[PDB]
DNA sequence: TGCCGTTACAATGTAACAGTGG
DNA sequence: CCACTGTTACATTGTAACGGCA
């Protein structure tokens, strides 16, 4: 375990995720009957200020589909929350044109390294050229 | 050899720049907070040295 | 400009008013910045202009006027 | 009247104590790490200058 | 004008955008009184499946300050919609670590190129170096 | 100007892989 | 083995800022 797990924060995250999914129209409940699903959703809504019971609501009415997406989303949210503290640990999102991305990805799988590592090697070669021009 | 060492020097320079910027930003945010807590909620209530 | 970026750095690194920070305003007595506060001020001045200063020549700087004098 | 005053006192006590606990701890945490980062950066700076 | 604008599509986009914003708590309407805002929002909700009247609804009840954001969101939606048809016109999104991004952007502002142009030039130079050696 | 394309981001969600420990 | 965690590489949508153009 590298990231501290906080219960009262991850529980709130989970509740918000469930509410977002439902309001998006998805069937968070495991119930096919409309009435039981509605009752479970209403109770979940009441659980707004009690994130602790959200775990129990999960164990009682959460759709079996969502375990993987849940554990993925909350894991990623935890990682991002802990990384956002410092800039040097932050991430920057950029968009690339298809030809450029195609060439870059081909180069990276050729070198067997991540995109950031490939960019590091490339920019380092350019900066090495600049340095040798300078010395 | 000296140029090779200067490359490591530049690496260390980038590291130090990273740390200096991090600390500078932390201080800037802290000063902003202090200016925002002129309401006297900071002297002991916020600053529980314990 | 440099002569107002210096004030921007000093005010937001010490939290003092822009009006307070004049050319002759010494950091320790006028602005109240102590050892670490002054260290952070010099570090921020370094960061602003992406330059470096010697330790002794930096510590010699103890006023807004001296700060700009070394910066410009 | 007794009921109302008791509720008010309890609410005030709880709110104040919990708000202070919630805020001051993060404040101290940040202060501590800023101190630590400064300490580290000075060593980096000295080594760089040499 | 590069992309032709289609009403039954862009109007649905606008309705969905406004509904999303309202669900997010944004004040869609210009009415400070809660009753008029709620009435207008209900009209909008029941206004689904209507371009020619959602446009009028916007003209009549829309919050003044969201016009630009909605306009640019629709611009981006249109451009993405037209570009997502072909592979060469699509765009690939990636995440870069902060130091790497800082250096790459440093190069891009220095040279005046965009991220795509800067990376293309750098890769081309790397390829050229390979060819020099090879 | 007012629209319109365009870029460079931000925030969140996912799939997939790699690690880690019991 | 097995589960849970950390990480990367995207996608998806929104936004602000430029710059072109009538
Ligand atoms: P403040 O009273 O806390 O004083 C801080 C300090 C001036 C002692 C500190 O900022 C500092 O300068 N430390 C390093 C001193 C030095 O020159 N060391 C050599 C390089 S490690």
């Amino acid at each position: 375990m590298k990231y501290q797990q906080l219960e009262n924060l991850e529980c709130g995250w989970k509740w918000a995720y469930l509410i977002r999914k439902h309001q998006e129209g998805e069937p968070i409940t495991k119930y096919i009957e409309n009435s039981a699903a509605h009752a479970a959703v209403d109770k979940l809504i009441k659980l707004e200020s009690e994130p602790v019971r959200v775990l129990e609501w999960i164990e009682q009415h959460m759709n079996p589909d969502l375990f993987n997406r849940m554990k993925q989303t909350i894991r990623a949210r935890r990682k991002r929350h802990f990384n956002a503290e410092h800039q040097h640990t932050r991430k920057k999102s950029i968009d690339l044109d298809f030809p450029v991305w195609h060439r870059l990805s081909a180069l990276s799988q050729r070198r067997g390294n991540t995109l950031s590592e490939t960019i590091v090697q490339l920019i380092e070669d350019a900066e090495r050229k600049e340095k040798y021009a300078n010395q | 050899e000296m140029e090779n060492v200067q490359k490591k020097l530049r690496k260390l320079e980038r590291d130090y720049y990273q740390i200096r910027e991090q600390v500078v930003s932390a201080k800037a945010g802290w000063c902003a907070v202090m200016r925002m807590v002129k309401d006297n909620g900071v002297e002991r209530r916020l600053h529980r040295r314990e | 400009t440099i002569e107002e970026r210096v004030k921007k750095i000093i005010g937001e690194q010490l939290g003092v008013k822009q009006e307070e920070v004049t050319n002759n305003a010494s950091f320790v007595e006028d602005l109240g910045a102590d050892s670490l506060d002054t260290v952070e001020l010099v570090m921020a001045l370094e960061e602003e202009f992406d330059t470096e200063i010697p330790d002794e020549e930096a510590e010699k700087i103890t006023t807004v006027q001296a700060a700009i004098d070394y910066i410009n | 009247a007794i009921r109302v005053t008791q509720s008010d006192r309890d609410l005030f006590k709880h709110l104040i104590t919990e708000a202070t606990s919630y805020v001051s701890a993060d404040y101290m945490r940040h202060a501590n790490e800023r101190r630590t980062h400064l300490d580290e950066a000075l060593a980096l700076r000295g080594e760089l200058f040499g």
